[PDB]
């Protein structure tokens, strides 16, 4: 569970329960139920809290490795209704840690402010003088293969 | 796109056959349901080179 | 007589104890072309664009 | 180790002088000497060098001579002259690496552990090849290949300190230089950049010709870096880059209207003043 | 002096609520913002119109469908600001040159 | 006109002669129906026309540019109907323009009957015939500038065309020329105009700026060539 | 297979090709980014994936020849524009 909450890749809440829920909400024979996720009132509070934490971990990992996600689709990819997911993403963005901007029909999650002309030509010029790794490419094709040119 | 019926009505070809012949005479075709850029980077590059030329080569 | 002796050297005995011999620098074309590489930038900066944001700020100034 | 190797425009002249003084009769076409210099665990700069008596025989490229006590003696003399430079690497002409390069490097690794080959190209000085500096590395050939040595290229710069660069300038001061970049010189620089790009293109194409027909072995990291570089090419399509028209016309504002109209007005102002001045000169003369 | 002052405070706090929210959103229905803010459609529409008209909150209202849009105005325009004023500056220069021509 | 096409005017010719030639070719192409180039040329000539003198010249040029403009649909600026040296002289043409902008056939007919001698006096009676027959195109022009989309029934109502088919034919003829840019959707009845795309990021500013900077470069080069230093 | 002419791959292509559900393309793309083989991004709204990846492969000598031809095309484009600029600027190059 800590792997699926630490490494990348989406956190499927449904299989999250189907793989760890006999073990979070219930008590395992090896280890009894945690006092944080029992049927107690604080347990259910943390239960909905994690139902929103899958939302925020999803949001963070997509912020590093997604561009856009649709409101219905991400809602079912975190197994909530649209409105509460919007509210929680609002809490994630207001405290200045997540970039997002939501439309009624788009709900894109990115600030790609979208790459301004100055910045996008800066990226292109970078990749062009990163394409000047072609000079390393040709000097290495002549050097590391010149110890082959003398070896034929 | 212009419909077959209204085209026949407004093309002043009283015979629909005449309208069809005048339609084939042009490339303006019937339609399925009866319902009839880049940065060239050369000419502009020539332009900027010309500007540089007018700056250089003395008067 | 193409070059003039200096006052400093003249006071310190030039043209009285020693004469200044004209100095000529033997520099063939090969050495010139090799020295030209000191400031020959590259084939890259002839194609490397200046930073667009810095370009805009320079233009505004 | 070293992310950059700086070659002063003195060791270059030293190599040229050595090559000339040898090739007066020394048609070996390649001469080997020792290059000193201040040694850093950072960017390396070569401040001086001397020429050791090197002999090579074309038979099997395995019989050769390098008088090492001469190396030590000359280094002692340089220490007496200036103890600051320490043995750093070596040089040889004949831009095509021979077979004894790596063996000579192993020989010279005792006097300095991080010995670097610094090849000096003498005759071919067309576009972009003043020098190429190499360093031996201890890897067989790759993760799963037999043993070799495979000198490693290090980025080289030609840089000078004060009181050496001034000698270069005085040696220069032909119609060359003009450090300030006029529009003419900048366009010439762009043309030279295109020419260099095309030359590198022809070089890589030639190697790929030699590999495709089987004359040269497929070298896996080479092919990998190819696939990377042709993957790395940008796309002028995807009409978000094409919205560079924004900045192109923004430039056209400052080049087209401001400076050009100002220049035209200035030229007209210079014109009318002459026309008054000529008129006044005429009047002073009926 | 307390009706006016508290009315001003109510308007200001309405503004603070409307900016502290809608920061997450870039395109949100007026119905959503009104239900989250508990005003009538017409009153909140007038308030948003006043807010944008005062340039307090950058955006524009598409009542043809009934949505509020958000954007920003890039300040690169300073170069054109200099350009136009320099244009009429050179125009006055040209006028003085015209007078100098009248001298000829 | 035929002589004009095979004769190239010298660029070095003096300003007033250039203005005269521009006026003559503009009249030729205005009575030759090249209205866009006509108005461009008369605007150029008025820019080259003397400010103080040539009152008759500027009066004739103003009259013909007025008729050319409203034939093309453009409304002449009222200020040129206000200077004392032109006011009463264009007063016949001022009443002409009043009738054209109002577009009422009754006042139009009364203005024609009252000022036809002035209309032919400038060789514009046929020109004012085409004017009387292009006022409708002018009306359609402001109608389409004001409205992104408009039903042809609404066109006939605002223009008094009395028929949707007549409105369709007239608007089709008008949109044939470069007066109105639109995209007629006969599936529903739209006259949806072309999307007003951003002029920036459209290469149009680049072309306009290229032409202008070329003009400035030629001006600078000619100025630097015309320094003309004396011998002594 | 697609030489960046149409980079945007619809989820139907990955679904039929990789024999997966369109719910799992995003997961496997994320895994591939995480390990370090590809560095693309996902557009769920239009069901597309952008790919800018730095993982090469062995290259099948016929593919060596094809990439040689591509290099030839781009190098002759470079040469042609070099002659164009040289001819247009011959007055200034001197």
């Amino acid at each position: 569970l800590l792997k699926l909450f630490t490494t990348m890749e989406l956190m499927r809440w449904s299989t999250l329960v189907e793989d760890y829920g006999m073990e979070l909400r219930k008590g395992s024979l090896e280890s009894p139920a945690t006092d944080v996720f029992g049927s107690t009132e604080e347990g259910e509070k943390r239960w909905k809290d994690l139902k929103n934490r899958v939302v925020e971990h999803n949001i963070r990992i997509m912020a590093k490795y997604y561009t856009r996600i649709t409101m219905k689709r991400m809602a079912q990819l975190l197994d909530l209704s649209v409105d509460e997911s919007e509210a929680f993403l609002s809490n994630l963005v207001v405290n200045k840690t997540i970039f997002a901007k939501v439309d009624r029909l788009a709900g894109i999650i990115n600030f790609q402010r979208p790459k301004d002309p100055n910045n996008l030509l800066n990226d292109w010029s970078q990749k062009l003088n990163s394409l000047m790794s072609l000079v390393n490419k040709t000097t290495h094709l002549i050097a590391k293969e010149e110890m082959i040119h003398n070896l034929q | 796109k212009i419909l077959f019926t209204e085209a026949t009505r407004i093309l002043f070809f009283n015979t629909p056959k005449k309208m069809t012949d005048y339609a084939k005479k042009r490339g303006w075709v019937l339609g399925p349901n009866n319902y009839y850029t880049t940065i060239p980077s050369t000419e502009l590059a020539k332009q900027v080179i010309e500007y540089a030329r007018q700056l250089e080569m003395i008067v | 007589h193409l070059n003039k002796p200096s006052i400093q050297a003249l006071i310190h005995g030039l043209n009285r104890h020693y004469y200044s011999i004209t100095i000529n620098y033997r520099k063939n074309e090969l050495e010139q072309k090799m020295l030209l590489n000191l400031h020959k930038k590259s084939w890259m900066e002839g194609l490397t664009l200046q930073d667009y944001s810095e370009h805009c700020k320079h233009n505004e100034s | 180790a070293v992310q950059k190797v700086v070659v002063h425009p003195l060791v270059l002249l030293s190599v040229v002088d050595h090559f000339n003084r040898i090739g007066k009769v020394g048609n070996q076409k390649r001469v080997v000497g020792v290059l000193l210099g201040s040694w850093q665990k950072k960017v390396l700069d070569v401040s001086n060098s001397f020429a050791v008596p090197f002999d090579e025989d074309d038979k099997d490229d395995s019989v050769w001579f390098l008088d090492h006590d001469y190396l030590e003696n000359m280094y002692g003399m340089f220490k007496k002259v200036n103890a600051r430079e320490r043995i750093v690497g070596w040089y040889h002409t004949g831009p095509k690496l021979h077979k004894n390069d790596i063996a000579i490097n192993e020989l010279m690794k005792r006097y300095c552990p991080n010995s670097v080959l610094v090849i000096i190209d003498v005759k071919p000085k067309d576009l972009g090849l003043p020098t190429e500096a190499y360093i031996s590395v201890e890897e067989v050939h790759d993760d799963g290949t037999p043993t070799s040595k495979t000198f490693e290229h290090v980025t080289s710069e030609i840089g000078a300190e004060e009181a050496e660069e001034v000698g270069v300038e005085h040696l220069l001061r032909d119609i060359k230089d003009t450090t300030v970049g006029t529009l003419s010189q900048r366009i010439t620089n762009q043309v030279h950049g295109l020419k260099g790009l095309n030359s590198k293109l022809l070089d890589i194409r030639s190697y790929l010709e030699k590999v495709a027909t089987g004359k040269l072995p497929i070298n896996h990291q080479i092919i990998y870096q190819l696939q990377d570089v042709f993957n790395l090419l940008p796309d002028v399509s995807l009409q978000e880059f094409v919205k560079a028209f924004y900045l192109k016309t923004n430039d056209q504002m400052v080049v087209v209207y401001l400076a050009s109209l100002i220049r035209s007005v200035v030229a007209l102002h210079n014109l009318i003043n002459n026309k008054i001045a000529n008129r006044d000169a005429e009047k002073k003369e009926g | 002096i307390i009706s006016t002052h508290l009315a001003k405070l109510y308007d200001n706090l309405l503004e603070q609520n409307l900016i502290r929210v809608i920061e997450p959103f870039s395109r949100v229905q007026i119905e959503h913002i009104s239900s989250l803010i508990k005003l009538s459609k017409a009153d909140v529409e007038r308030k948003l119109s006043q807010m944008i008209l005062d340039k307090k909150f950058h955006g524009i209202l598409d009542q043809g469908e009934g949505v509020l849009i958000i954007f920003d105005e890039p300040p690169v325009d300073k170069t054109y600001e200099a350009a136009l004023e320099t244009i009429q500056n050179m125009s006055k220069v040209v006028d003085s040159l015209y007078n100098k021509a009248k001298k000829l | 006109e035929k002589l004009v096409s095979k004769s190239v005017f010298p660029e070095q010719a003096n300003n007033n002669e250039w203005a005269r030639y521009l006026y003559y070719t503009g009249r030729i192409k205005a009575i030759q129906l090249e209205y866009s180039e006509a108005r461009r040329t008369m605007t150029n000539a008025l820019r080259k026309a003397p400010q103080h003198t040539a009152v008759g010249f500027k009066q004739t040029v103003h009259k013909l540019l007025i008729v050319v403009e409203l034939l093309l649909g453009e409304i002449p600026d009222r200020l040129q109907f206000r200077q004392p040296s032109l006011k009463r002289s264009l007063m016949p043409y001022f009443l002409l323009t009043q009738a054209v902008r109002t577009g009422n056939l009754a006042k139009f007919n009364q203005v024609l009957d009252q000022f036809g001698e002035k209309f032919q006096a400038d060789g514009t009676y046929t020109l004012i015939i085409r004017l009387r027959h292009n006022v409708i195109k002018t009306g359609v022009r402001m109608i389409s500038l004001s409205y992104s989309r408009i039903s042809l029934a609404d066109i006939a109502q605002k223009l008094q065309l009395d028929s949707p088919e007549d409105a369709e034919f007239i608007v089709a003829k008008a949109i044939r020329d470069g007066v109105i840019e639109a995209s007629i959707n006969h599936e529903k009845g739209y006259v949806q105009s072309k999307e007003m795309i951003d002029i920036y990021s459209t290469r149009e500013p680049q072309l306009a700026f290229h032409q202008r900077i070329s003009f400035c470069l030629d001006i600078h080069n000619m100025s630097v060539k015309a320094m003309r230093f004396p011998p002594k | 297979t697609r030489p960046a002419n149409h980079r945007q791959l619809t989820f139907e292509e990955i679904a039929k090709s990789a024999k997966i559900t369109v719910n799992e393309v995003e997961l496997l793309v994320m895994k591939a980014l995480s390990v370090g083989l590809v560095k693309g991004s996902i557009d769920e709204v239009d069901k597309r994936v952008h790919m800018t990846w730095v993982q090469p492969r062995v290259l099948d000598l016929q593919q060596i020849k094809g990439m040689k031809d591509r290099l030839e095309f781009w190098c002759t484009d470079v040469k042609s524009m070099e002659m164009l600029v040289e001819h247009q600027a011959h007055d200034i190059l001197t």
